[PDB]
């Protein structure tokens, strides 16, 4: 079952609304859907994109040059602003 | 104003309601009703309202002439184009063009109106139509203007065409909001009366148009479509030879065409940027076939096409222009003497003198290689012959194209020589001619010891320029000069 | 070492040593850091008629007018339909701008980090012109969208007239004029806030100071401030500070070795990871989870 | 599996679709986004040795305007392409006229055959893709930007706006896999919309090299 | 003899006087006999009608929005200037057919607009929703209730609809009923003297005294003292002191024990008051609050008459033989004080293997309904604090498994069992592992599967609907809900069961049902049995 | 981080907040001992908040001395309950835990390091873009 390259993958729900579903409801509220993540500790892109039910959008990974083989450069600048203000702001600090 | 079935009676209650007594109570009961809304409120209208209006009853009837309109499109768009329900629809349109003088049947005819019987006959009736020929112009204003309307509106092209002329000097919504109303036979009538017009006429600047209107056919609206597939590369590529060439490929192998084919080369023929596209993709495969050193073949197939296309207006139920194959090579032949010449300097005038005097789309072709300095100094001489043996009217445009591309080049002797060749021949020129020398004389003045002299030769041809506009524009120049 | 070149130029954009562009704005809008404050959109995270309540400034009723405007402010608004669709305008720009917002953060937050501190400005203008906000004001609402239009046009990040800068200057004050017309509004200075016309003069200068103060300076060693920026907090940082979880926890080694594998690239990261989101019925199922 | 495999060729299908109407083509509506269940009426619902097997939808698309040129997409039979592979479809694109293509590889190309590409790319020009990049439109994915191919003219205006050179826009990789959903060549700036959280929208340039 | 008219003939009566007797300058009379400058619209509006026989909807939608366009303007350009001169002047022939006709909302919203002015046209429509045959039933306003001939037949209709509801329509008319009659205070007392003269009969007069309770209860939540118009109603009042000290005590909704020694020194003698001063619900509940909270130590010497306080509540019996009791008894509050001894010995000591230990003498005790409704307070106020869950034995059931033996020998507490459970089932409960909240869900769910099987089940499949429906929880817990509830069922199969469990079982994850049943068909059976009952399904 | 690095360190920062207390009087003589270290004090004694029985100054006024120019922040002290702006009181904190300053003067509230420390947006953060640079150098000086 499953790809190469990975090890056991841990399921849960998120507490943050980073992780959480944001949707605008028709009144045009924003309401937060607590909805089943995974996250796996290997890495493989466009391999598990592949796979069927999951969101080939907002799946995201933690490697850089994996992105930067899949997802092209300017992923790549995304996905290193949005880890690098993950590190940066895990201890509560801010940086402009 | 106008009476319907209730307008009748309500004239008829205007003209007894003036005499013979009959108390407010029985007037008002034998005068009229509103049958859909209550009497309690109609009771309560004086304890609540103090005498208002009922007019946003109508303005709701407003919104009906919104909202059962899209029930119109209700009845539209569910069953397919609803024959019933398009009857209704011409039954209220005529009960409201006779009891309204029309904004809610100018919508119902707006929504959808075709296969009216009489739909044509009716608004011919009420024929005044000003605000109402923009406003009827979903399905009604097609093929009514057709007769006089469409000359009427003809005259705003070549305003349009008077507008474009003056900021060279120096549209695309107004035909879709024309193909907004738009079909295949009033489109096809309009195109071949504005030809057969405009190729007896003048034959100049309506081909352009012509075909820029034909590109805004985009939208999906149906030989015509055979034209836009060819005049797609046209208008997409500005340099286009391999593609120029399969086209040169479809159009030769025509059949017996009935007009089709001078169709095609009056719609090919008279545009300045299908001519300037040609005349570029021919120089550029004359440069590629120089390059390969193998001159005659399709650089000769292209400027065939070309001469054919030029040559179309002329004459009705023609094929095309003659090849020449013999006359290629000489009139080829100074390229030949300007690329040894430059061969030379980077490392004969007498021919070019003599293949210049013996003269059409050769000669814009060598107008168009003038872009690309000894060599254009023992030309020039040529170029002086030239301009003094046929001097015709869209040379000025030729030496436009060369003035801009010795802007891009920026060199002092090249302009000197410019604004002598623009100098010496003031003689039988146009106002856009004398006004394009003024626009590039405001380029000139680099050096300061012959821009004194241009200053008072703009002033020794103001007098001698008895056209208003070339020395109105000498002294707009004179006036932004000081600035 | 890796950027103690990159620098802001007389262009206003960020080259770096070899005159490639970095930026074409320093920051993406030319504002630089030390002038900014964390301000709060107004026009996200309301409902649909929290909104229109809140922005849409309801010229019919009466006494609502009476109340906060005076009564020829309220008779003008009253009276002209022109001014009614001005304001109808507005209100239009303002669902345009929500529902640019709302593409932009699709995470419902909005402590956002801007120029001019619209609503301290509002309320130090209160305080100098001494409002009594229990009186009917008297700024006309057509002055100050005016006002808010002509401030918008003088705020220039980029210069130019072809299309390519205007659209670059759209761009980079877009927020900061969806926050401008959303704090100065017609509604809410009539309502909320009731300024008169000399303090919303005084606004609108104040407004165009602040924000041509902060406007990133051509010459600023942007490189070396933003290196420093990023490394005087890795000091700060420690991996091992954080308590820990004792069920799975994912090895998530955030702190100085994470910035290490974020910094030089390593192939062989510590614990590469990813972010699986399910898509339909089994985001909401554990079974199919 | 024969269910997975008509689902595979299905998303391929629809990838190619989009990839189309991205680069510019002509894509009918319907065909840009159909169900599962029409592609299996329409093409048989067994890959395994039947109807819905490769070279049945080999997806030939004109462009929006100058409908001249065409890029009929190939999909091969095996999973490891040659040379004598595709000098099979060289001999359908010389049949033609026609010099985009796009091939669609099921395993990776041998590496003679990816030299081969390059040797006639003044001839004609051939992309290929490997199946799992194309299970997935990597431009819808959150991280992906807005990609706008910029037309010479464009180029012109920007570098003449910017008073800079070719040399000193920030660039792009000619094996991006979104520079290879675009198929663009070397030297075309592409521009990029992309929201910022600091001043709500940035459009960077990538020239690519 | 003007003759300049397009439609103003119907404006004919203002126009006629205006027309006679015109003088002077009539030149605002002439402007305003022609200020009808459009056609006969007052008949092409009729024609719109006939316009919409040929639209998608020739219905009586296009009247109802005229009549609301009619509404709206006759709300916005409501005579708030001379209402109530308006009002006072005609109201004979207007108000009357309006009342007739379109007294849908009309005069409702105008009683809801203001309220205060036009006190004819108030009392007009009023009388004209009087002379209307059901009720009261226009005048549904919690401020337009200030009238006694219209606030008494609301009251009667509303209870009426109340007494022909039941037990489910007690949680869903009640606050709609409440916020009525706690409105005014005085509306208040009006209303519990009704229910007081109610519930004097004991033939059915017990859904009145529970109603009645209900109210007291929504007054006590709203803010008002409410507790001395109780006892001013009931006959303790009759035997002064002890209802005084009901009256301060309930007053300050606390236990005083110097109170409850007052009480106890006026009990247990030879004159006992009679047993409805101490059945008060609210008393009961501040002891409850009192004594069975985990913390709030009681100081061991009147702790004991606590305990016999509540045990000559909930314990002894008598015979009102007109007016009078002939024979009480006192011989089972003996074992209640036990019980009740036992089980505050059990919440006092806070040892939780001696919990574990002591549970068969608490099972034992919970054969008592007070002592059950303690311990269901008690494990309420320890269960829902925050971070309790992390003593984790099967997932802690043992709490739960107090829940199951409470719902097992009462019937009565089951809607606060199943309301403790839904209240924390909708419980995010925070530093849990997110497997460990699904393992606790599916506990929660098997005690709802327990309160299920004990008779109590359409609040509960009612539940499971409204959060698979309505603010969906997770997929897998009414998945597994359902496998629960099916592996114990059998037919035959009441109809509205079937009603209720069919929507959550055919729509939203039919197929995870079934995995490795085998012996005992799954959800098939369910649905062929679904089919052969109802009419097809329909 | 757009903030303040300077911030008031820690012996000042406990004293300020000892000091700018509800219950916090001054002798006359003790108000004219600090004032006496203002730098921007134009010599006008302000009116005390307790003239009868004793001229009695509250050290918010003296506090209100210090801050400069007229500038406005509302920041809330480290001990804030965070159900007291739910009910009633949040304009009349219980606790004094709401800082206010308005027009230059401050109303009230307690000053934490949330109010004078390094966090954006406080005292400091304001006292800098609002007012000046030479203007705040001036008020960290007469806060010390």
């Amino acid at each position: 079952q499953g790809i190469e390259q990975i090890s056991k993958v841990y399921m849960h729900l998120p507490q943050t609304d980073n992780k959480k579903k944001i949707i605008i409801t028709e009144d045009g509220e924003f309401k937060a859907l607590q909805e089943w993540i995974l996250e796996t500790d290997g890495v493989s892109l466009m391999r598990v994109l592949s796979e069927k039910d999951v969101d080939p959008v907002r799946t995201t990974s933690n490697d850089i040059v994996e992105i930067f083989t899949v997802l092209g450069i300017e992923a790549v600048r995304k996905a290193l602003e949005r880890e690098l203000y993950h590190v940066i702001s895990f201890d509560g600090s801010y940086v402009n | 104003x106008x009476x319907x079935x209730x307008x009748x009676x309500x004239x008829x209650x205007x003209x007894x309601x003036x005499x013979x007594x009959x108390x407010x109570x029985x007037x008002x009961x034998x005068x009229x009703x509103x049958x859909x809304x209550x009497p309690s409120l109609q009771s309560a209208l004086p304890f609540l309202d103090l005498h208002g209006t009922p007019r946003l009853e109508f303005h709701q009837s407003v919104f009906d002439e919104l909202r059962d309109k899209l029930l119109e499109r209700v009845s539209a768009i569910a069953s397919e184009g609803k024959a019933e329900e398009r009857y209704k629809k011409l039954e209220d349109l005529l009960e409201k063009s006779f009891s309204l003088v029309l904004q809610p049947v100018v919508m119902c005819v707006m929504k959808h109106l075709p296969k009216v019987p009489e739909k044509k006959l009716k608004l011919v009736m009420a024929d005044k139509e000003l605000y109402r020929a923009c406003a009827v112009e979903v399905k009604r204003q097609i093929w009514q203007d057709n007769q006089a309307l469409f000359g009427d509106e003809v005259s705003p092209l070549l305003k349009q065409y008077i507008l474009e002329k003056e900021s060279a000097l120096f549209e695309v919504v107004q035909r879709l909001t024309r193909m907004v109303g738009k079909n295949v036979k009033l489109y096809d009538m309009v195109l071949q009366f504005l030809r057969t017009l405009f190729l007896r006429t003048r034959n100049v600047h309506y081909c352009t148009l012509r075909a820029e209107l034909l590109m805004s056919l985009h939208d999906l609206d149906v030989c015509h479509k055979f034209t836009w597939c060819l005049d797609a590369c046209i208008r997409e590529r500005f340099v286009d030879s391999k593609r120029a060439r399969e086209l040169q490929g479809f159009l030769d192998g025509v059949k017996k065409g009935q007009e089709q084919v001078l169709g095609d080369l009056s719609m090919i023929l008279c545009d300045p940027f299908a001519i300037n596209t040609l005349a570029l993709s021919t120089v550029r495969h004359l440069q590629e076939l120089v390059g390969q050193e193998t001159l005659p073949l399709l650089l000769l197939l292209r400027l065939l096409a070309l001469g054919q296309g030029a040559w179309d207006m002329i004459d009705s139920q023609v094929f095309k222009e003659p090849k020449m194959e013999v006359e290629l090579i000489t009139r080829f032949l100074p390229m030949l003497m300007s690329f040894l010449v430059d061969d030379y300097t980077f490392n004969p005038e007498s021919f070019t003198k003599f293949l210049q005097e013996q003269r059409m789309a050769c000669e814009v072709g060598l107008y168009y290689v003038l872009h690309i300095k000894n060599a254009l100094l023992r030309l020039l001489p040529g170029l002086v012959e030239t301009f003094g043996d046929l001097a015709f009217g869209d040379i000025f445009l030729h030496l436009l194209t060369g003035n801009l591309a010795l802007l891009a080049d920026e060199f002092a002797l090249e302009d000197f020589c410019s604004s002598l060749f623009d100098g010496f021949f003031l003689t039988a020129s146009p106002r856009k001619e004398n006004v394009h020398r003024h626009a590039l004389r405001l380029l000139i003045h680099l050096h300061p010891r012959v821009a004194p002299s241009k200053l008072e030769a703009l002033q020794k041809a103001l007098e001698p320029t008895g056209q208003s506009g070339e020395a109105v524009k000498e002294l707009y120049s004179q006036l932004g000069e000081k600035l | 070492k890796s950027m103690e070149s990159v620098m802001v130029k007389y262009d206003a954009t960020v080259r770096n040593s070899i005159n490639q562009v970095v930026q074409l704005r320093y920051g993406e809008d030319g504002l630089a850091g030390e002038s900014v404050e964390f301000q709060n959109l107004a026009t996200l995270k309301p409902s649909n008629k929290a909104f229109e309540k809140k922005f849409r400034f309801d010229y019919t009723n009466e006494r609502a007018l009476r109340r906060t405007l005076q009564e020829d402010l309220v008779k003008d608004v009253l009276s002209n339909a022109h001014i009614q669709n001005e304001l109808e305008r507005e209100f239009e720009r303002m669902r345009e701008d929500r529902e640019v917002l709302r593409v932009i953060f699709p995470t419902g937050d909005s402590k956002v980090v801007l120029p001019c501190n619209l609503l301290r400005m509002i309320w130090n203008a209160q305080k100098i012109f001494h409002i009594n906000p229990r009186l009917p004001s008297d700024l006309h609402p057509i002055k100050v969208v005016e006002g808010v239009k002509e401030l918008s046009k003088k705020l220039v990040i980029v210069n130019g007239d072809d299309p390519l800068s205007r659209q670059a200057q759209e761009n980079a004050t877009l927020l900061f004029n969806i926050h401008l017309r959303s704090t100065l509004c017609s509604r809410r200075m009539a309502e909320e806030f009731r300024l008169s016309g000399e303090a919303f003069d005084w606004l609108l200068g104040e407004i165009e100071s602040k924000f041509n103060q902060a406007i990133a300076h051509p010459g600023e060693m942007v490189g070396a401030l933003a290196a420093q920026s990023l490394g005087e907090p890795a000091t700060q940082m420690t991996l091992n500070t954080f308590h820990y979880a004792g069920v799975s926890a994912k090895n998530v080694t955030l702190g100085v070795p994470r910035l290490k594998e974020l910094i030089n690239i390593s192939k062989k990261p510590k614990t590469p990871s990813l972010t699986v989101f399910l898509l339909g019925q089994s985001a909401r199922d554990a079974e199919r989870a | 599996d024969d269910e997975e495999e008509t689902y595979r060729l299905w998303k391929i299908r629809k990838t190619i679709m989009q990839l189309c109407h991205d680069r510019g083509y002509l894509v009918t509506q319907d065909e840009l986004d159909q169900t599962l269940e029409e592609f299996k009426a329409q093409f048989g619902d067994k890959p395994s040795e039947g109807r819905p097997r490769r070279t049945d939808l080999t997806v030939l698309v004109a462009h929006n305007d100058d409908p001249t040129d065409q890029m009929f997409v190939f999909f091969p039979e095996e999973p490891k392409v040659g040379i004598k592979t595709i000098k099979v479809y060289c001999q359908r694109m010389q049949e033609e006229n026609i010099t985009r293509a796009l091939i669609v590889v099921q395993q990776g190309m041998t590496p003679s055959a990816k030299q081969s590409l390059v040797d006639m790319a003044p001839k004609y020009i051939l992309e290929q893709f490997l199946q799992q990049e194309l299970l997935i439109n990597i431009t819808e994915h959150e991280l992906v930007p807005e990609h706008v191919v910029m037309t010479k003219e464009e180029v012109t205006e920007l570098l003449a706006r910017y008073k800079l050179r070719e040399n000193q826009l920030p660039r792009i990789q000619a094996g991006d896999p979104v520079a290879r959903y675009f198929g663009i060549k070397r030297g075309q700036v592409v521009k990029i919309i992309r929201p910022s959280e600091t001043a709500g929208r940035y459009i960077t340039y990538r020239l690519v090299q | 003899x003007x003759x300049x008219x397009x439609x103003x003939x119907x404006x004919x009566x203002x126009x006629x006087x205006x027309x006679x007797x015109x003088x002077x300058x009539x030149x605002x009379x002439x402007x305003x006999x022609x200020x009808x400058x459009x056609x006969x619209x007052q008949t092409v509006n009729l024609l719109a009608e006939w316009l919409i026989q040929t639209g998608v909807e020739p219905v009586q939608v296009q009247e109802t929005v005229e009549n609301h366009l009619k509404s709206l303007l006759i709300k916005h350009f409501d005579p708030r200037k001379a209402d109530s001169i308006f009002t006072e002047e005609g109201e004979t022939p207007a108000w009357l057919e309006q009342m007739i006709a379109h007294t849908t909302w009309r005069d409702l919203f105008y009683k809801l607009a203001e309220a205060h002015p036009d006190c004819l046209m108030l009392n007009f429509t009023v009388k004209l929703i009087s002379d209307a045959g059901y009720q009261g039933e226009i005048t549904s306003v919690s401020t337009a209730c200030q009238q006694l001939e219209v606030f008494s037949r609301v009251l009667r209709t509303s209870l009426a609809t109340i007494l022909d509801g039941g037990e489910e329509n007690l949680e869903k008319n009640l606050p709609e009923f409440a916020k009525m009659v706690c409105h005014g205070e005085h509306t208040y007392l009006f209303a519990q003297a009704m229910m007081s003269v109610l519930a004097q009969e004991e033939q059915g007069g017990s859904a009145v005294r529970r109603i009645a309770q209900e109210v007291q209860r929504f007054a006590q939540e709203k803010g008002h003292d409410a507790s001395q118009i109780t006892l001013a109603l009931g006959t303790a009042a009759s035997y002064p002191r002890a209802c005084q000290a009901l009256g301060a005590m309930l007053s300050k909704g606390a236990l005083n024990p110097a109170d409850i020694t007052v009480l106890f020194k006026m009990f247990t003698s030879m004159d006992p008051p009679p047993v409805e001063l101490i059945r008060v619900p609210a008393f009961l509940d501040l002891f409850m609050q009192s004594l069975f909270k985990p913390g709030a130590r009681i100081n061991q010497d009147h702790k004991h008459k606590y305990i016999h306080i509540l045990a000559y509540a909930a314990s002894v019996v008598e015979t009102w033989k007109k007016n009078k009791r002939v024979s009480i008894n006192k011989d089972e509050l003996k074992s209640t004080s036990k019980a009740v001894e036992t089980v505050h010995n059990l919440c006092c000591n806070e040892n939780a293997s001696e919990l574990v230990a002591e549970l068969s003498t608490l099972y034992q005790c919970i054969r008592f309904p007070v002592v059950a409704m303690g311990v269901l307070k008690w494990v309420d106020w320890t269960v829902s604090e925050p971070r309790y869950f992390q003593l984790q034995t099967d997932h802690t059931p043992v709490h739960l498994a107090l829940l199951d033996e409470i719902s097992t020998c009462h019937q009565l507490l089951h809607p606060q069992v199943l309301q403790l459970l839904v209240k924390l089932f909708e419980t995010e409960h925070s530093q849990l592992d997110v497997m460990e909240q699904l393992e606790l869900k599916k506990t929660l769910l098997d005690r709802m599967v327990h309160l299920l099987s004990r008779g109590y089940v359409l609040p509960v499949v009612s539940y499971i609907r409204k959060c698979l429906e309505k603010l969906d929880t997770d997929i897998s817990l009414i998945r597994y809900f359902v496998t629960e509830v099916l592996d114990v069922i059998a037919p035959p199969y009441t109809s509205d069961f079937v009603q209720l469990f069919l929507p959550i079982l055919e729509n939203d994850s039919i197929a995870g049902t079934i995995k490795t049943e085998g012996e005992h068909d799954p959800v098939t059976e369910f649905i062929a049995h679904c089919k052969s009952n109802f009419i097809m399904v329909n | 981080s757009n903030r303040p690095v300077m911030g008031i360190v820690q012996d000042t920062l406990t004293a300020v907040r000892k000091f700018t207390k509800r219950d916090v009087f001054l002798e006359r003589g003790e108000v004219m001992n600090l004032l006496m270290f203002l730098s921007t004090w134009d010599g006008k004694v302000p009116q005390p908040a307790i003239l009868k029985p004793r001229p009695l100054w509250t050290g918010k006024q003296i506090f209100s001395l210090i801050i400069p120019g007229h500038i406005n922040c509302i920041r809330t002290h480290s001990t804030h309950p965070d159900d007291e702006d739910s009910g009633p009181y949040k304009h009349i904190s219980p606790g004094d835990t709401k800082v206010v300053v308005e027009n230059g003067e401050l109303i009230m509230g307690i000053l934490c390091k949330k109010s004078l420390g390094t966090s954006a947006g406080s005292l400091v953060h304001i006292s800098y873009l609002e007012m000046g640079h030479d203007i705040t150098r001036l008020f960290y000086s007469n806060i010390q």
